[PDB]
């Protein structure tokens, strides 16, 4: 038997990482990313990115508290539309070690696999994406002592090291006479995850 | 319960992935055919167990002295070639350097000696490593990164000339430190092994936190040296030569030097370094780190 | 057709919610291997009971008997705060429960003798004073010549079942569980020309009935 | 047999109390609260709080009849908008015993359990929620004769005597140039509702 | 995909609706353990069946034969506002049945003797007016010198099988089912020095077969 | 029906919680090892029968005289520690007070005398309860809080003892009061136990719905005495000492005091208190009340 | 989730359709005994076969 | 009537996404019999297979 008292979870990191948290967009650790409605924008899938970046409550300081992970991602997007009229998202999946293309357009991107959603009038609108672990290598770190290419031009990264990135393309059905800017808020959960050579938690006040 | 969440579960054949139903979609473990590598210690590689048809075919420290972490599992490799292995010429223990222990040094102080490096994660190191200025530096240096260090104290090894000759390698770390004090003296060191070194990583090694990686601690009040040994670690299963360094090692101060006195306000400590179980696959041309 | 009607609650997204995601990735994705990486950490409990240094008390020659060198309550003020990995993992949850084991190195000399008294007193509205009054809790009394690390277990002599990790409010009945306290019983003694001083590392780690729910906001908005 | 005559239900606390009741507001027990659209509001789930608070029909007044209550509360919130443009509101849950945050922001309540809830313009929306029993006591007590701290500065109250608080964070897509407040109304229910310590009716005219 | 058409009432919340609450916690929770407290309810009617006082019936030495001392209807304008606890739980629900059982108290001297007739008359148009007319029901002539509280039994007597509790409308013929008055029938009487009056405390409270049901909003708007 | 909600029903394993549909969420009991305790009467407690793997790791009164509520049943304590009891020194009927019974008190009027405290829900009680403006007031003490009356009776017990010494404490209580008066006294007090008594729950005790609480009837027609015992009541196993009533007496007039001519006025009365049986845990220093 | 589509006539209330109600009444009724009233019609025929004066 | 709610991206389009399509052809199809053409290629790796000139 057991008795049991079954241990309580929430102690468990294949448990604890299946809720959602508030991604931090690339730069700062900011809680929201502003983007032209004309190109659009591409957001890295990638943790080194996410934790630029020791932040201190942020998912990117859970996270680096693993050297290496591998999980199935779990990700929903937030479109901010400020102006008075309706339009759609166009969201493809390029994968982690695929080409970027230098100027996103609707026929390129409809090659990867991709999603077209519906942005509602004066509000933000919330869809949800499950991608699966994509990465060439064993284990996506989010730590990396070393260069990724055999120049040695970029220190500490591995592009390919990560889920991939998402290309994001504005569609509008009427024309508006001032460019505006979409606001983006992401969310991020970890299906199956897996953690390897723990490391010191992020200091705090 | 079963979290209110779904981590998998997965699904298949139409179950959790039908044309009426989705959950979150999950990877699956790849069953490959190779040698068996990447897990030093149980190395023991050999042979393994097209198919379409084509179209024109018809508690703790300083207790005792064992692994920081247990051995895992070997799996099977993606390159076809034979590894060559230096043997007992290159897995050995190695006089790695001889550093100085002052009493001058505070807590979280890294020590290290002519044969290690400067590294707090801020120093910007010029490609390759082996450029003097990474190793030169005005002030004094704090790791020993491994192989780089290594490789740079005896660069005539059998370890170091494989190294220079293969693209990639695979083998454990064991390190260890003496330091005699006489009866009358006091102070503890931590023998840290850091994967992955960058500039947070390392900060927070000198904290109170840093225990979580691995750890021994020479404690002058029983100790005269300690030993601490690691599998090997990587995001592959073989590891780049001369462009990665898995393991780091910090030699820091956890209660400062408290010597007697009318002694030596210092004492010697002597560095080994020991790589555990060494394979090295990709043969071509002589490129050095 | 299927009817339907839809509840209050339409478009909302839950972090505890399964089921909303849509595939975004069309093909079938097979990881490489990764049984050769060791160290496979799967509980934040495991963070806990690796060791985490919290006070640094040091002992002098000096010191009389009855002096206090340390003292800590056992309250998410404290035990959530000292920079262990252990007050990590306290301070991203809510509720806490179990045994804590402290660990007191002694990184004097071999030469010095002495004895260093750690007390357990329960929850009460007062802290301990003097050396007497915390000797009438748990305590043992410590030689510090014998093996170098002293294993002091903290009882959890708790009121309720659960203890809350609120810090606006740690001198709670339902969040504190008392003090804990070094006094010195026999003062430092050794030979002559060896060190005046010897510092104690005080660890701070789970026990193995510690747990842990009810995850909350990490970092905290403290003070 | 029984014959039987199944003496009617309605009588059984476990069926009277899983109906939704309207819940007093904290303060003077007021249908409605009214809270400004910058920050937002916390509404706690403490029994003692709602029963400050003698009513007379309040389903505070019923729950004044049992010293100890254990069950999983289910509520339901409303929130009216009063402006002309459609919003989000971020229903976040604190655990009883949570640190309650002194300014909510939307990155911080994203690490609790939380709900993002669209809110249609110029009319209210509902939106229905279910908590299990997460205090630590044995039993939430309606009235307490003590202390909540060893200190003594808060009378007759136990804060982690409850089903936690709720925290919420109204969000707007526009920009308004006159700062204008929601109205919250609640509805309470219990499920698997169990009592301890009968206590006397309150009075009525 | 599925093809599915809306019903009216879309978006409705509902009371008595099941199934609209969606988690607002992630966890499976546990709770601590409550068998440790006594006294737990499951019930209304055990609230019923508690006594709780209605009315203070004084009885003094001068009472002649005949003397009517109380007299109130059953029917929800008196039996949902005798300040007990049945009357509560009378007031929660439109309609009630059964046996009511009432227990009158005689809190005089052990010296005291005398009788008090308790009368319970079915529904009629008018109330009994005269002792021998309210003795003409169902009656029990109570002699007070014996056990300290009479067990007086009022029968359902009732025309239907519920009765409604509505305040508005008391005297209906779906509502009340009589009245019970209490008179005196034999004089107090004891000896010399004794106290010249004795206090009679009316208790009531529900009999073994008494039921309530349909919920209907408390407090109640009355008068 | 099963009436149209759901009470719970629950769910488990994928039924009632999936992520195709929702009902409403349930906590489950917690099955605990520990040692037995909480519910009084029936202590008799004893030992009960990590589970995760490391990283690192390879009608009524004045009828008779029974409890007003049946003692339940025990469950295993948090606290792994050994309890104190006092025993027959501790568990003993103390005369708690002499009060005076006036036929000037009318209808709910609640009686005490100098071990008693004006307790109406309403007065400002200064933090620690032993300050003796509690006690002393510019008008009559009304109730009897427990164990705050009983250890300020006598301090020196060995129940007050432990009470002082440890941090919690469980037991059951029994009232009785005996008043005197002759065949041609008349009147009736009601002995009433109160549990957290608050402001509204302490003016309803005196209203009619009162007898919803823990009562018997001290009855001048035929009783001398009357008694009364509660088992252990809280929202924890253990109750905090000198910061928690769970029980308060009252001793109030149900019909007043209505004596023969030419007598006194009053009777006197005693009142009683019994704790049963009593543990005590947490032993540390000495924390009065 | 499943996937859903509307079929032309969402919303629409029809006599003959059936499961359109939501209850308004939460607990499970019970209808006093009333086998003691005679005379019970189930059927408008019955009606029909009663005598019924035409022209006189 | 089942009680439903909407998820997170309602209406959106994937090109790896299935059971989208609605029927617009209605009758049961029959392709012509298609046997007799040889070089029926399954697979993109067999393109792979076939020479192809680098650098001369």
């Amino acid at each position: 038997d057991y008795t049991g008292n079954p241990l309580p979870p929430d102690t468990k990191l294949e448990n604890f990482f299946s809720f959602y948290r508030l991604l931090p967009m690339g730069g700062s650790g900011a809680p929201s990313l502003s983007f032209p409605a004309d190109e659009g924008t591409i957001i890295p899938l990638n943790p080194i990115n996410w934790l630029k970046g020791a932040d201190v409550s942020g998912i990117a300081a859970m996270l680096s508290c693993f050297t290496y992970i591998a999980a199935d991602l779990r990700i929903t997007l937030r479109f901010s539309n400020p102006n008075d009229n309706p339009a759609t998202m166009l969201v493809a999946f390029a994968p982690p070690g695929a080409t970027i293309p230098l100027k996103p357009t609707r026929q390129m991107l409809s090659n990867f696999y991709m999603a077209e959603v519906p942005v509602s009038a004066a509000t933000s609108t919330m869809v949800s994406f499950s991608i699966p672990y994509t990465s060439p290598l064993s284990a996506i770190p989010t730590s990396y002592f070393g260069w990724e290419d055999w120049s040695g031009t970029n220190f500490g990264q591995l592009s390919s090291g990560s889920w991939g990135n998402l290309m994001l393309i504005p569609s509008l059905s009427v024309d508006s006479a001032i460019p505006f800017d979409f606001q983006l808020s992401c969310w991020v959960a970890f299906g199956n995850f897996k953690a390897w050579v723990p490391r010191p938690p992020p200091p705090l006040p | 319960n079963n979290v209110t969440t779904d981590v998998g579960a997965n699904g298949w054949a139409p179950t959790v992935s039908t044309g009426l139903g989705d959950g979150p979609v999950s990877a699956s473990a790849d069953s490959l055919p190779g040698r068996s590598g990447g897990a030093s210690s149980e190395k023991t590689h050999t042979v393994s167990g097209s198919r379409f048809s084509k179209w024109w075919e018809p508690t703790g420290s300083t207790a005792p002295s064992l692994l920081a972490y247990p051995t895992a599992t070997p799996v099977p490799l993606p390159n076809p070639d034979e590894p060559s292995q230096p043997g007992p010429s290159g897995d050995r223990t190695w006089l790695l350097d001889t550093v100085t222990w002052s009493q001058e040094f505070t807590r979280g102080w890294n020590i290290a000696g002519s044969n290690g490096m400067q590294w707090t994660g801020l120093e910007s190191l010029i490609f390759p490593v082996s450029t003097d200025t990474n190793w030169t530096s005005t002030s004094s240096p704090t790791a020993y990164p491994l192989p780089f260090s290594f490789v740079r104290a005896y660069p005539d090894s059998s370890w170091a000339a494989m190294y220079n000759t293969h693209s990639m390698w695979n083998c454990g770390w064991r390190v260890q430190v003496t330091v005699n004090g006489s009866q009358f003296h006091a102070g503890a060191l931590i023998l840290y092994m850091v994967p992955e070194a960058t500039t947070h990583a390392i900060q927070t090694a000198r904290d109170n936190a840093g225990f979580v990686f691995p750890y021994v601690i020479l404690n002058l009040y029983e100790s005269n040296t300690a030993t601490i040994e690691v599998p090997y670690i990587s995001p592959t299963p073989n590891t780049s030569s001369g462009l990665h360094a898995p393991w780091t090692f910090y030699l820091q101060v956890l209660s400062p030097l408290n010597p007697p006195p009318s002694l030596p306000t210092s004492l010697s400590c002597s560095i080994y370094v020991t790589p555990v179980d060494s394979s090295f696959h990709g043969l071509r041309y002589l490129a050095p780190q | 057709h299927w009817k339907t009607r839809a509840v209050p609650g339409a478009g909302t997204f839950g972090s505890a919610v399964a089921g909303q995601e849509l595939p975004l990735c069309g093909v079938r994705a097979y990881y490489p291997p990764n049984a050769y990486i060791p160290a496979q950490v799967r509980d934040w409990l495991e963070f806990a009971h690796r060791p985490g240094l919290m006070a640094t008390v040091p002992w002098t020659m000096a010191d009389e008997p009855a002096e206090r060198l340390g003292i800590f309550p056992v309250s998410p003020s404290a035990i959530a705060g000292t920079g262990a990995p252990i007050s990590y993992v306290i301070s991203l949850f809510s509720q806490w429960r179990g045994e804590l084991a402290a660990h007191l190195l002694f990184t004097g000399s071999a030469q010095h003798y002495g004895r260093l008294v750690v007390c357990y007193t329960p929850a009460a509205p007062q802290p301990p004073s003097t050396m007497q009054e915390a000797m009438r809790g748990t305590y043992t009394v410590w030689d510090v010549n014998a093996a170098s690390t002293l294993e002091f277990t903290i009882p959890f002599i708790s009121n309720s079942y659960w203890k809350t990790v609120d810090v606006n409010n740690p001198d709670a009945l339902l969040s504190t569980t008392g003090y804990v306290s070094i006094w010195v019983q026999n003062p430092l003694v050794g030979p002559h020309t060896a060190p005046a001083s010897a510092l104690v590392q005080a660890f701070i780690s789970a026990g193995e009935s510690f747990n842990v729910r009810l995850m909350q906001n990490p970092a905290l908005t403290s003070q």
